């Protein structure tokens, strides 16, 4: 149950039932990246 | 083996000053003043003599005085090093004293024509801490100090400033604002406003009579109302089951009459009267001053409660004009302090139960302006019935036409106004009548064996002439013990007897008037 | 260095004393011969049987007494007076180390051992404590008014270094001021260093407000507050509303920088706690056989009868309208399309002065779920539901009525007949479809609402008047009237005899008072486990009394010109014929528990009728 | 460089205790959780579900307190409200 939570469940796998209330809008992030160096023009990536 | 602190207190000066008669002159002297208390705070630690370390160098200055603010070493004693602006604080071995604050007003005698009230902070130290409640007239002696003032930024006219002299600094920008306030520094506070009378008294074998012609001495007759009075500044007693059940023990009393009725006399006898009484209105007051307010400290941290009507009346008498003026949400709150003694608080997330065992004195208007002799008493009145429910005893004042009263009312009337106070000659005085009532109780009765015979034939005898304006239920037999041991306390003895209950009886069948029917 | 030379302190306080080496290792060991040396009157090893049944549970907390620690070693109880903060660690290491010594690798299966100390001389209340008391151990009195959730504390944390990632090896935090490191060993570096949140653990935290008890508070005065830290094992203990009993640390909040922050130089408080204690319905196999033994007492029934509302006079008809609710009856589903409710439904109507409200409250005290709301009044719980904003945590939250919170329990409303339409709605709703229904701020959703309803009410006017119906004296409706089983009519009928007793009892009360029966502890287990395990059975053998008792009453209503009869009336007989059966833990439903039922439907509508129509029917339905 | 970047989407949810099983007189208590990728836009507020995840801290009074969150790995719902 939600109120049986405690240090010992930390970096661990639970499972839980519930009722949903709030869901926000959807964020955008990243996974692959390009950028530019403004003074000396350098490219590179990076991915995530 | 630390130094202990020394508090010198002066007292008894020549004069008392008025809060609106302080100036700026005085700062800094030694002055008594006066006021009614209405907000105190928590008691925090206060930082008197710290202790510093050096940040360039590890050294230790032990010490150093605050005075008023938080004030920092300005030269490291090593003769080497050259820090002072550097350093940190050991909170461990450091000394505090005791900090309270408490907020005062003026007194209603001494407002000018036309304006509204002042108020003024004052400081307590050490052990004058918790003296004052909210709620009293205190007198203060101690020194008029400044404190900074960032709220004066926008009033008009020149407001002074403080700048470094550049003339005479060879060279090859903080200015701070003096603004201030006036607040109160105490070192004394006083709240202010023999055997062989009192035992004179309790021998006198007519004293209820003496103590019921000595009530309301200006209003003329109404004998019934100054019994009551007197019962419900006595008290009964407050008793707990094995369930945890509590058995109430104060006296509630509603007056009924028009607007032409003298009904607010008594009222002002007893808010003069009374030790911790309080005076309020239908609609000159909200639910927030009855119950309870919260404000948050200045200083941070903490929250304080402000006390209302009903927790100034705390083990006293509240009256209340006009209740028929009064909202549900008010009625509800009442209702709350009557079946329980407590009051509940929850806004801005703070939650408190607080103590309100406080009796309650009300004067009501007949719903439609004049009194309806034909119709019951739940007809004429305006009242929630679990409100009505609970009130002991029902007074109705109904004019009559009889030429001798008259002439006795006038000559009374016209003699107060010719002479002055020399037209009352009571039994007994206030300070006599304080007394008396403070000892009176002290007093813990119990009922006896013939009283419970007693009561149960007068319980039968009530119900069977029931069967009127005002039908009888158990709730009455609980009204009728409350008043018994209110009148064992009016004399002044530690047992019930059959005596008492009759006269409990016959105050209570009185109060009762009959419905008039047509033909 | 020896006991008697502790006493004679060589340093400016006692904290630089306790810890310098040669006295922290001298009262280390002599802290062990506590602990492997104590005896009771009779010898009893106290503390050995405590730390054996420490390893079945496997706890992490000790209970020590600061008692027998005075008894022995006197130093060591000022110390522990004195500075408890720097005694606290070295006694616990104490006790690990002797666990360990009497249960080899508990080392794993926990790592650490709490010590709590029981019990303690002085005890304040919250507005005498002063600046004298700071840094030193204190036992208070109080009323828990708020709580907030569980979060965790850092206890054993690995940090990253950000150019050779490295995690450097386990750190202690104080719990007094947060811990950064400077120096990575590898690389040789002061650079940035941020925590490993996956590899750190962590500690349980919670807090809590104390509140003066409002009874003690001295007159003309407020009750004063404070702020108390619980940590680890003592998380969720104390729900709101309880008054109990704390053992800790009275310290100063170094609340932040001392600059700015112009006027006085205040600083603020807080407990840090140590010991927790309070100032139930599960049963075991010793009392199951004890409950077996008591149902086969011929007049279970009229025993439970009388165990009810313990301290009010007569009034047996309600008493056992409310054991029968209070029992209650079997759910029905016929496969899965046709549902017949179980619970048994009472309303109150009776005069001003009949101790209504008493028996309302004792069915709360009685009650495994049982919930109270008001009508016309100020109550800590309403009927509708809704969604509000959490002063505390600043957070939207679904929050269902007292019908949604006392799911398979029981709802007492009180003052029934002074609704305003929304709880009407609310109410009409429960008890019809038995689910509440929201549509408010993008939630749609049905909740159970699966209840007891027990009522009171007050007539019109505010007395009753025998000479019309029940529908003409009171304010509620057919629709709503007709969703109860049982109806109570209570009257103030002026009799001679019974004023007699009734008086007797109610000064009897407060002369008491001054400055058959069931006990109620094991009535309060034997009704969770009744209707926990007994389902009794219908068999229909006794199908031929019923039909004709239900058609003899349907062809007396029509002639007689009243009330109609329904079938929810021989619905309700059976429904009450069940909780009868279910009284004497039974396997078949027996034709005396169906007579005894019989009288209750019977006499409801017998006495909820005009004086003429009650005069035929009270001689027409002599024999039921 | 946007036109040459990749993106995702990412939602929050809060989670309540069942509105019927709660101590009596207290305030629900709530969860924060995180998903993206292919488990957003599958919910809607009102639905009873069970949730697989890992339970982690973030960082947002007191000396070290942090504050918990579950990252979603899984959603089922008991039936939706047609
Ligand atoms: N039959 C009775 N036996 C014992 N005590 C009784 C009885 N009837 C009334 N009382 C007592 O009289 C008082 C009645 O107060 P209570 O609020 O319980 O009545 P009520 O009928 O619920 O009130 P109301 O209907 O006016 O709102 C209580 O002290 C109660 O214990
Ligand atoms: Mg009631
Ligand atoms: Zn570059
Ligand atoms: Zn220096
Ligand atoms: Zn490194």
């Amino acid at each position: 149950p939600l109120r049986d939570l405690d240090s010992e469940h930390v970096s661990k796998i639970v499972r839980l039932s519930g009722i949903i209330i709030s869901t926000s809008v959807l964020s955008s992030r990243a996974t692959y990246l390009s950028i530019m160096c403004r003074n000396c023009r350098h490219t590179t990536s990076i991915t995530i | 083996q630390t130094e202990r602190v020394f508090q010198i207190s002066f007292f008894n000066l020549p004069t008392v000053h008025r809060i609106r008669d302080i100036r700026s002159e005085k700062i800094g002297s030694l002055l008594s003043i006066s006021g009614t208390v209405t907000r105190t705070s928590e008691v925090r630690p206060e930082l008197y003599k710290a202790s510093f370390t050096c940040d360039m160098c590890r050294a230790i200055v032990d010490n150093v005085e605050q005075s008023f603010k938080y004030t920092e070493p300005t030269f490291c004693p090593n003769p080497s090093c050259e820090n002072r602006a550097f350093w940190t604080l050991n909170v461990t071995r450091s000394r505090f004293l005791d900090w309270q604050k408490v907020r005062i007003q003026e007194n209603a005698n001494e407002i000018p024509t036309g304006s509204m009230p002042r108020t003024l902070d004052v400081i307590l130290r050490g052990d004058s801490v918790e003296r004052a409640k909210p709620g009293d007239r205190c007198k203060f002696t101690g020194v008029e100090i400044v404190v900074p003032d960032v709220t004066q930024l926008g009033l008009p006219g020149v407001k002074p400033s403080s700048t470094l002299d550049t003339r005479g600094i060879s060279k090859t920008l903080g200015v701070r604002d003096l603004t201030y306030k006036i607040s109160f520094l105490a070192c004394h506070v006083i709240s202010i406003g023999e055997i062989n009378e009192l035992k004179e008294m309790v021998k006198d074998e007519h004293i209820y009579d003496k103590l019921v012609r000595s009530i309301a001495p200006a209003v003329f007759g109404h004998e019934a109302v100054k019994k009551g009075i007197l019962l419900q500044m006595l008290g009964g007693v407050h008793k707990s089951t094995v369930e945890g059940i509590k058995l109430r023990g104060d006296i509630n009393i509603c007056v009924v009459g028009d607007p032409s009725t003298s009904k607010s006399q008594f009222l002002k006898y007893v808010v003069g009267f009374a030790p911790r009484s309080v005076y309020t209105s239908g609609k000159a007051s909200s639910a927030a001053g009855l119950t309870a307010a919260v404000v948050r400290d200045e200083e941070g941290g903490d929250y304080t409660i402000e006390a209302g009507a009903l927790m100034l009346a705390d083990n006293g008498i509240c009256c209340i004009d006009e209740f028929d003026k009064m909202d549900i949400s008010d009625q509800v709150a009442i209702h709350e302090a009557m079946e329980q003694q407590t009051i509940s608080i929850a806004k801005a997330g703070i939650h408190a139960t607080l103590n309100a065992r406080t009796s309650i004195l009300a004067a009501a208007n007949p719903v439609g302006g004049r009194y309806n002799r034909k119709l019951s008493l739940r007809g004429n009145l305006n009242m929630t019935a679990p409100i009505m429910s609970r009130f002991d005893l029902f007074f109705v004042i109904l004019d009559d036409c009889n030429e001798k009263i008259d002439t006795e009312l006038a000559s009374h009337i016209v003699d107060l106004h010719m002479k002055r106070d020399e037209a009352i000659e009571p039994p007994f005085s206030a300070e006599q009548l304080r007394r008396y009532i403070k000892y009176a109780r002290t007093f813990k009765p119990i009922l006896t064996k013939e009283a419970r015979s007693y009561l149960v034939e007068k319980y039968k005898e009530l119900r069977k002439d029931d069967a009127s304006s005002y039908r009888i239920t158990v709730r009455q037999l609980e009204s009728m013990i409350r008043l018994s041991e209110a009148i064992a306390r009016a004399n002044c003895v530690d047992e019930i007897t059959p005596s008492f209950i009759a006269e409990a009886y016959d105050l209570l069948r009185q109060s009762i008037i009959r419905v008039d029917v047509d033909d | 260095l020896t006991l008697e030379s502790l006493s004679n302190v060589k340093a400016n306080s006692y904290s630089e004393w306790i810890t310098q080496p040669n006295v922290s290792r001298t009262i280390a060991r002599e802290l062990k011969s506590f602990l492997l040396e104590y005896t009771d009157e009779t010898g009893r090893s106290v503390y050995g049987a405590r730390i054996r049944t420490l390893g079945e549970m496997n706890s992490e907390s000790l209970e020590v007494n600061y008692r027998h620690l005075a008894e022995s070693k006197a130093i060591l109880a000022l110390f522990l007076a004195k500075c408890p903060e720097e005694m606290l660690k070295i006694f616990d290491l104490v006790a690990m180390e002797a666990t360990e010594l009497h249960y080899p690798d508990y080392a794993r299966i926990h790592s650490e051992i709490h010590v709590r100390i029981s019990d303690f001389p002085t005890i304040y209340s919250l507005r005498e404590l002063r600046e004298s008391n700071l840094s030193s151990l204190v036992r208070v009195t109080g009323v828990v008014t708020r709580r907030t959730g569980v979060f965790p504390q850092l206890k054993y944390v690995k940090f990253n270094c950000l150019k050779c990632g490295s995690i450097l090896g386990p750190f202690f935090q104080d719990s007094n001021e947060e811990i950064r490191i400077s120096f990575c060993t590898n690389c040789k570096s002061k650079g940035p260093f941020r925590v490993n949140g996956e590899k750190t653990v962590y500690r349980n935290y919670q807090r809590v407000t104390l509140q003066e008890a409002p009874g003690t508070v001295p007159p003309g005065r407020l009750p004063r507050h404070r702020e108390v830290i619980l940590l680890a094992d003592l998380v969720d203990v104390s729900k709101p509303g309880e008054e109990v009993e704390v053992t800790g640390i009275y310290k100063n909040n170094y609340d932040g920088n001392l600059n700015a922050k112009n006027g006085f130089p205040v600083f603020a408080t807080i407990i840090e706690a140590n010991s927790i204690k309070r100032r139930v319905f599960s049963w075991t196999e010793e009392e199951e056989r004890e409950f077996r033994k008591i149902s086969r007492d011929r007049g279970i029934i009229d025993k439970i009868i009388s165990s009810m509302a313990p301290s009010i006079y007569g009034h047996r008809d309600i008493k056992t309208a409310v054991a029968c609710s209070l029992f209650g009856g079997v759910p029905k589903n016929v496969n899965g399309k046709h549902s017949i409710r179980g619970d048994i439904n009472v309303l109150l109507l009776g005069d001003p002065g009949t101790a209504k409200s008493q028996i309302l409250k004792y069915v709360e005290k009685t009650a495994h779920r049982a919930v109270f709301a008001t009508g016309q009044g100020a109550s800590a719980v309403g009927l509708t539901a809704s969604v509000r904003k959490d002063p505390i945590t600043k957070e939207w939250t679904l929050e269902g009525g007292a019908l949604v919170l006392a799911d398979k329990g029981v709802c007492l409303i009180d003052e029934f007949d002074k609704m305003n339409d929304q709880d009407r709605t609310s109410i009409h709703e429960a008890m019809e479809q038995q689910s509440i229904s929201i549509s408010k701020a993008g939630i749609v959703t049905t909740l159970q609402a699966r209840c007891s309803i027990i009522a009171a009410a007050n007539p019109n006017g505010g007395r009753y008047n025998s000479t019309l119906p029940l529908a003409q004296n009171v304010s509620l409706t057919e629709p709503i009237l007709s969703r109860f089983d049982i109806l109570c009519v209570v009257r103030d009928l002026v009799d001679e005899e019974a004023d007699e007793r009734l008086a007797t009892f109610v000064v009897d009360s407060h002369v008491r008072s001054h400055p058959s029966p069931i006990p109620q502890e094991l009535l309060m287990k034997y009704i969770h486990y009744a209707r926990t395990k007994i389902y009794p059975k219908l068999h229909q053998m006794d199908m031929d009394k019923v039909s004709r008792v239900y058609a003899d009453l349907r062809r007396e209503s029509i002639s007689t010109g009243s009330f109609p009869i329904t079938v929810r009336h021989l619905e309700s007989i059976l429904r009450i014929a069940e909780s009868f059966a279910k009284m004497r833990l039974s396997e078949f439903v027996s034709s005396y528990d169906l007579d005894r039922a019989i009288k209750v439907v019977v006499d409801s509508f017998v006495d909820a009728q005009k004086v003429s129509v009650r005069r035929q029917l009270r001689r027409s339905f002599a024999i039921y | 460089i946007h036109e040459s970047s990749k993106f995702i989407d990412q939602q929050f949810l809060k989670l309540q205790e069942i509105p019927e099983l709660v101590p009596v007189g207290e305030m629900p208590r709530n969860l924060t959780m995180t998903c993206d990728r292919y488990l957003t836009n599958k919910v809607i507020p009102g639905t009873r579900v069970t949730i697989v995840g890992i339970y982690s801290i973030y960082n947002s009074s007191g000396v070290a307190i942090r504050t918990p969150y579950i990252k979603i790995l899984g959603i089922q719902s008991d039936v939706e409200t047609s």
